């Protein structure tokens, strides 16, 4: 995988969303995703639209996340009140997503979930992320390198045979 | 003389695939296994008749 | 009424903006419900900007 930065800028919203499940010298998050929040708790969230153009000569593995919070007092704490939406479009793709809060079972100490989705942006195509909350934004798009093969095993690797 | 056709992984031993696609893969792999178990047992039994008869 | 299956096709419009969906179908939350004796689904439009095709 060859990671290539997207260069998104964020105007007036928080970005350092962290959690206690991802322990990396304290409380952190994913290394290639951002958790876009409001400026403080229970504050509003402006409607945004960010775009990326695949300039290279190969398909680009784009990945974004949707946050399904644990409560309805948790979704409003981090993206304000109201009904939220994430719209994702391309020249070969169109879908849209809506967060769905609610309690569920504790995994790693939390009851919220993050749904990761993906598409392969064709060369000289454009992806667009309309959102107003519950969006785990991408940071670096990914590109494939060549040909290999993947196995699943339980024994040790030997470099002699 | 070994084949040059590379077969890759379509199942997953750790996180199981969806059940309707996990049964089409399982039905197809048992069908092909009947073919190569028939052809192996036929070829060995046929070349034992040819080895005995040539000597 | 005929003695053969019928290929029914409908479309759902996902407009480019929220000022575009309200221009052509009014304000509010919209819905399309489609039912049959062997089928049941429902659809909701989702406006938002995307790439120009
Ligand atoms: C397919 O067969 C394997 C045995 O190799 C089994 O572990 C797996 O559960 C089967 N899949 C389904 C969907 O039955």
């Amino acid at each position: 995988i060859d990671k290539e930065a997207m260069g998104f800028t964020y105007s007036g919203i928080r970005t350092n969303g962290a959690t206690s499940s991802c322990r990396r010298s304290g409380s952190s998050f994913y290394a290639e995703m951002k958790w876009l929040l409001s400026n403080t708790d229970n504050a509003a969230f402006p409607q945004m639209t960010k775009s990326y153009k695949n300039t290279r000569k190969n398909p680009a593995l784009i990945v974004w996340g949707i946050h399904h919070s644990g409560s309805t007092a948790e979704q409003t704490k981090l993206y304000g009140s109201g009904n939220k939406l994430v719209t994702v479009g391309s020249s070969n793709y169109q879908q849209s997503f809506v967060p769905s809060p609610g309690a569920r079972t504790q995994v790693n100490g939390q009851s919220g979930r993050i749904d990761f989705h993906w598409l392969m942006l064709n060369p000289n195509d454009t992806v667009t992320f309309s959102f107003n909350g519950a969006f785990i934004a991408p940071d670096r798009a990914s590109f494939l390198r060549g040909k290999s093969m993947g196995i699943q095993s339980g024994v040790q690797v030997d470099a002699d045979c | 003389e070994k084949t040059n056709q590379q077969f890759e992984l379509i199942d997953n031993e750790f996180t199981e695939v969806e059940k309707q696609i996990g049964n089409v893969i399982n039905w197809t792999r048992d069908s092909i296994t009947e073919v190569w178990s028939y052809n192996a047992e036929l070829l060995v039994a046929m070349e034992n008749q040819h080895t005995i008869d040539l000597a």
